[PDB]
């Protein structure tokens, strides 16, 4: 189950 | 012993040849059971272990649809990295991100993280605590702000702690007779002529699993860790390893060197000589 | 930033002449991504080579395997060739299957 959120820079 | 659920993310930019090159692999421990690559024919989050087909059409949807939406969010990364430093647009980047938890034999966490990195340096990563964040340089200072600010160490280590080690045990249970195999190392060593009277033994280490090995030469009880030459545990192809180790030593008096292969399909050290 | 690769090529088993084998090219320890990996045989690109573990270090470097299954035999002669940015000229690695 992979992360599906990686927030923007 | 300890597994591992790593998920490696890859976004690299190129400008004039379109759009930025996206990639997510993720590994249970060293074998490697999903991928997605945006220069597919058609891209769709993909198995890439055999075990992996015991998840229903459900499973892969929602993988693909998160992935097409961190392509997104990675593309814009890209962009906002190129104000903070102050970089052209004709200039080709790469953002890398390292995403995982590990789980004791019991199947309780051990510990989880997170790491992003900007043209192959530290930029953000999460801490041991996985409450906060530690940024390598300025550009990374305003991030760690962003992300304070809108909780999202809260929710990552939500997926860590709850999400990550739920679906790595049932990795572990529908790969079983995968990833808790072990194949014990088939060992030879070879010989090798040189100039000056000298001669290169090499220790060959032959499909194995896991990963994890030592190769040692040894000399009348002392370990020649720092004169042997080595190479980095590879795969081979089939979701086995290789690795060897040599060390150059006198003609004549080869059989007073030995080779030792530690291997936990080994209940017994090999020991070969030649 | 900038690393040249290391290129490694090793068969699955020791080789021997007409039993079905794996050989493979792992190309290691790069930077930046962008990379040109062909596996020859004689010269002539291999037509369907599976590109996989591809993964990265502590030092963010880039690992990646290229393999394919093939039969060796007497005459053939297999190697791999790599065009990266930190190289003045591609790099053609041959197969030692004597190593």
């Amino acid at each position: 189950f992979a992360p599906g959120n990686y927030p923007a820079f | 012993g300890p597994h591992s659920l790593r998920y490696f993310v890859t976004a690299v930019s190129r400008p004039g040849l379109g759009e930025p090159r996206y990639m997510e692999v993720g590994y249970v421990d060293d074998t490697e059971f999903v991928r997605f690559d945006s220069d597919a024919e058609n891209p769709r989050y993909e198995p890439r272990a055999r075990w992996m087909e015991q998840e229903g059409p459900e499973y892969w949807e929602r993988e693909t649809q998160k992935a097409k939406g961190n392509e997104q969010s990675f593309r814009v990364d890209l962009r906002t990295l190129l104000g903070y430093y102050n970089q052209s647009k004709g200039g080709s980047h790469t953002i890398q991100v390292i995403s995982g938890c590990e789980v004791g034999s019991d199947g309780r966490l051990l510990r989880g993280y997170q790491q992003y990195a900007y043209d192959g340096c530290d930029y953000i990563a999460l801490n041991e605590d996985l409450k906060t964040w530690t940024a390598a340089d300025m550009a990374a200072l305003i991030t760690k702000h962003k992300w304070e600010q809108a909780g999202e160490a809260e929710r990552l280590r939500a997926y860590l702690e709850g999400t990550c080690v739920e679906w790595l045990r049932r990795y572990l249970k529908n790969g079983n007779a995968t990833l808790l195999r072990t194949d014990s190392p088939k060992a030879h060593v070879t010989h090798h002529s040189r100039p000056e009277d000298k001669v290169t033994l090499r220790c060959w280490a032959l499909g194995f699993y896991p990963a994890d090995i030592t190769l040692t030469w040894q000399l009348n009880g002392e370990e020649l860790i720092q004169d042997m030459e080595l190479v980095e545990t590879r795969p081979a192809g089939d979701g086995t390893f290789q690795k060897w180790a040599s060390v150059v030593v006198p003609l004549g008096k080869e059989q007073y060197y030995t080779c030792h292969v530690y291997h936990q399909g080994l209940p017994e050290p090999l020991t070969l000589r030649w | 930033i900038q690393k040249t690769p290391q290129i490694q090529v090793y068969s699955r088993h020791p080789p021997e002449n007409g039993k079905p084998n794996i050989l493979n090219c792992y190309v290691t320890q790069f930077h930046p991504p962008h990379i040109e990996i062909q596996m020859l045989k004689n010269g002539k690109k291999i037509p369907k080579v599976e590109m996989s573990d591809m993964s990265f270090s502590k030092d963010w470097s880039f690992y990646i395997l290229a393999h394919t299954e093939f039969t060796p035999t007497e005459t053939d002669t297999y190697a791999c060739r790599v065009k990266h940015d930190s190289m003045a000229e591609p790099k053609t690695v041959y197969w030692d299957r004597d190593m």
